């Protein structure tokens, strides 16, 4: 079973260094190659550099050079990518990828990683404050019902919203955070959800805001 | 400092249409080109190798074609599951180089909003301040108007959406739009709605409620 696990979020003062984990399980660690791919939000992808895990031998990009300088510790089985000299340019998210094969013809990416979402910024994190929104009589459309939490004056992004601990999936809306006038981010994670369920049913959100290290579970009704 | 350009970069389709992109290198790469397709926010998933070549679980309608410059990625019969942005990389000269994307956006018959909306939860009231929120469900074209209006009374300066991504299974975009005022001034008023007006509705659809209830 391959898998590779990276941080959902790292939250960094400017200036200052960071790493990055790739923890790779499941596999023979020390045969594959390994590709870290930096993605800012809405634009295309960038090649950072080729690493093996097992023998140093590295392949840098020519513009990461003096900037990004990858690891690997042979010993917990993970990669490392670390930063240097962070600015507000570098906030963005970077990948990490698994080579087949590696230098043959038939070489290709074949696992991939979640991906850090680096945030470079130098004010203080806050913990998110999550409300019901609950199920009315304004809130059903013919036999559904609609019910949601509102995450709300939170710092900095991404939060993870999810329902009934991961037991219910079918219809969950997780809208982008938007971005206050103070600063802040909030957004909603509404579910359609049957009427005549709405008895006999519990809807408990699982709001987890790592970075600040608050997890807050609001169950929500009707009324 | 091999540029790759890719066309068209946005584009829609129906479903179970052949569509096919195109990724031209700025030298000759020798087929080594590989094809790459992202959903919005999720990890990138390697579809083909050497721009002609299958990856294990990769569609039987995912094709690949070309040779020198010029390449291709076609689709069979295009549908709901295929949408994102397609992205190709050129892996023969170092530094390895991608190219500016291709989103593909599903093209559906024209959808209604359901229309919720919620009133404030009881916990932010005794923080001292108010968020309603109005809710559009599964609707398309994305293209779609709000207008929050509290006693009958247009208000405009402190409204906030957001629209998520196409649904990966009804190719559907659902939109949520946060009003935010103070505990006093939600308290001032009485009828507060939300005008929606989109193009699968001949008239605006409008969802209100009292404060009391």
């Amino acid at each position: 079973q391959v898998q590779l696990q990276q941080p959902g979020a790292e939250l960094v003062k400017p200036g200052a260094s960071v790493k990055m984990s790739c923890k790779a399980s499941g596999y023979t660690f020390t045969s594959y190659w390994i590709t870290w791919v930096i993605q800012r939000p809405g634009q295309g992808l960038e090649w950072i550099g080729d690493i093996y895990c097992g023998s140093d031998t590295m392949h840098y990009n020519e513009k990461f050079k003096n900037k990004a300088t990858l690891t690997v510790d042979t010993s917990s089985s993970t990669a490392y990518m670390q930063l240097s000299s962070l600015t507000s340019e570098d906030s963005a998210v970077y990948y990490c990828a698994r080579w087949w094969d590696y230098g043959s013809s038939y070489d290709y990416f074949d696992y991939w990683g979640q991906g850090t979402t680096l945030t470079v910024s130098s004010a203080s994190t806050k913990g998110p404050s999550v409300f019901p929104l609950a199920p009315s009589s304004k809130s059903t459309s013919g036999g559904t019902a609609a019910l949601g939490c509102l995450v709300k004056d939170y710092f900095p992004e991404p939060v993870t919203v999810s329902w009934n601990s991961g037991a219910l999936t079918s219809g969950v809306h997780t809208f982008p955070a938007v971005l206050q006038s103070s600063g802040l981010y909030s957004l909603s994670s509404v579910v359609t959800v049957p009427s005549s369920s709405l008895g006999t049913q519990t809807y408990i959100c699982n709001v987890n805001h790592k970075p600040s290290n608050t997890k807050v579970d609001k169950r929500v009704e009707p009324k | 400092d091999i540029k790759m350009t890719q066309s068209p970069s946005s584009m829609y389709a129906s479903l179970g249409e052949r569509v096919t992109i195109t990724c031209k290198a700025s030298q000759d790469i020798n087929s080594y080109l590989s094809w790459f397709q992202q959903k919005p926010g999720k990890s990138p998933k390697t579809l083909i190798y050497r721009a002609n070549r299958l990856v294990d679980g990769v569609p039987s309608r995912f094709s690949g074609s070309g040779s020198g410059q010029d390449y291709s990625l076609t689709i069979s019969s295009l549908e709901y599951e295929d949408m994102g942005i397609y992205y190709c990389l050129q892996y023969d000269e170092f530094p390895y180089t991608f190219g500016g994307g291709t989103k593909l956006e599903i093209k559906r018959t024209v959808a209604a909003p359901s229309v919720f909306i919620f009133p404030p939860s009881d916990e932010q009231l005794k923080s001292g301040t108010a968020s309603v929120v109005c809710l559009l469900n599964n609707f398309y074209p994305r293209e779609a108007k709000v207008q929050w209006k509290v006693d009958n009374a247009l208000q405009s300066g402190n409204s906030q959406e957001s629209v998520t991504e196409q649904d990966s299974k009804d190719s559907t975009y659902s939109l949520s739009s946060t009003l935010t005022l103070s505990k006093a001034d939600y308290e001032k008023h009485k009828v507060y709605a939300c005008e929606v007006t989109h193009q699968g509705l001949s008239s605006p659809v409008t969802k209100s409620f009292n404060r009391g209830e």
